[PDB]
């Protein structure tokens, strides 16, 4: 046998959860009927489906502009990563290396993968077509 | 504490068995051939900060 | 070959299936970081680093090889110097 | 599509160490 929510004679609403750090019981048997259930004599039986057991929970610019900037920062027949190697060789030019890395990361973030092993001529053909 | 450490040493000595023959194992050599990874030289503290912020 | 540190520093500083697949090997990178912590008698240590194109993960890629009697002699010198320091001088550091 | 194929090839290469003995 199981009791319904109508044979409780005097449930009320849940005004406030806590005050002063003390948790307030919401005066209704809704959460006890969600966790377990009652018999005819008023005992309690609890659900026991806790497989994972959760031991912490238990206790609580445009791309064309990018290509123009890269073709500006490259010499012919040179890769982008090789340009990083040369301009990083404190380096000789920190600011142009910073600009080259920034343009490379803005090209990587748009989905273009593998831009480091790319010569100047293939990027020029990409800007043309 | 001496007796328990000696207990662990006797257990590790008794449970020892020779390792099984297999192909030699290189994770970073297969990571290096991928174009998505690059190699550099960094200080230990900088890469120690990079690892923990990437984990965060 | 290798690459200058400023590039990967900019990588980590300015910051998805290519980003998602590289995050599987995080405790392996944690192990490679923890097995190469520098010795007390070293001031700095420069190690190689494997890293992803977007800075998803950073590896260490070095095995801490030492010569055994040199290593034991160095830790014995540490033992002597720390006995010397406690018989001469304590304030423990404040954790985290 | 390419990146998942590359990581799947690296997974198969890591599985190659014990492939003919395990299956």
């Amino acid at each position: 046998d199981i009791l319904a929510s109508e044979d409780v004679e005097g449930q009320e609403a849940a005004t406030l959860p806590s005050e002063g750090g003390v948790r307030i019981t919401p005066f209704n048997l809704q959460e006890e009927m969600e966790e377990g259930h009652f018999d005819a004599d008023g005992n309690y039986f609890l659900n026991r489906d806790a497989q994972i057991r959760d031991s912490w929970l238990d206790n609580i610019m445009s791309a064309q502009a990018l290509l123009e900037g890269l073709l500006e920062l490259l010499l012919p027949r040179e890769t982008v990563a090789g340009a990083l190697r040369r301009l990083g060789a404190q380096p000789s030019s920190p600011q142009r290396l910073d600009r080259l890395s920034g343009l490379a990361d803005q090209m990587v973030a748009r989905g273009n993968l593998g831009v480091y092993q790319e010569t100047r001529e293939r990027l020029a053909m990409r800007l043309k077509g | 504490s001496y007796q328990k450490l000696l207990k662990y040493y006797v257990l590790n000595a008794l449970k020892h068995r020779p390792p099984k023959a297999q192909k030699k194992r290189y994770l970073f050599r297969s990571f290096k051939a991928t174009k998505f990874f690059q190699s550099t030289k960094l200080d230990w503290v900088e890469v120690g900060l990079q690892v923990c912020r990437q984990g965060y | 070959e290798d690459m200058p540190p400023e590039h990967v520093r900019k990588i980590i500083r300015d910051h998805k299936r290519v980003y998602l697949g590289a995050l599987k090997y995080m405790p392996h990178a944690v192990l490679k970081l923890l097995e190469n912590m520098p010795m007390p008698w070293e001031q700095i240590r420069d190690v190689p680093v494997l890293y992803h194109i977007t800075g998803a993960i950073s590896f260490v890629n070095e095995i801490p090889w030492v010569i055994e009697p040199v290593y034991i002699s160095q830790w014995g010198s540490m033992w002597i110097m720390m006995r010397r320091e406690k018989r001469d001088r304590f304030k423990r550091m404040r954790f985290p | 599509e390419e990146a998942d194929a590359i990581y799947a090839a690296l997974d198969k290469r890591m599985d190659e160490r014990r492939k003919e003995r395990r299956e």
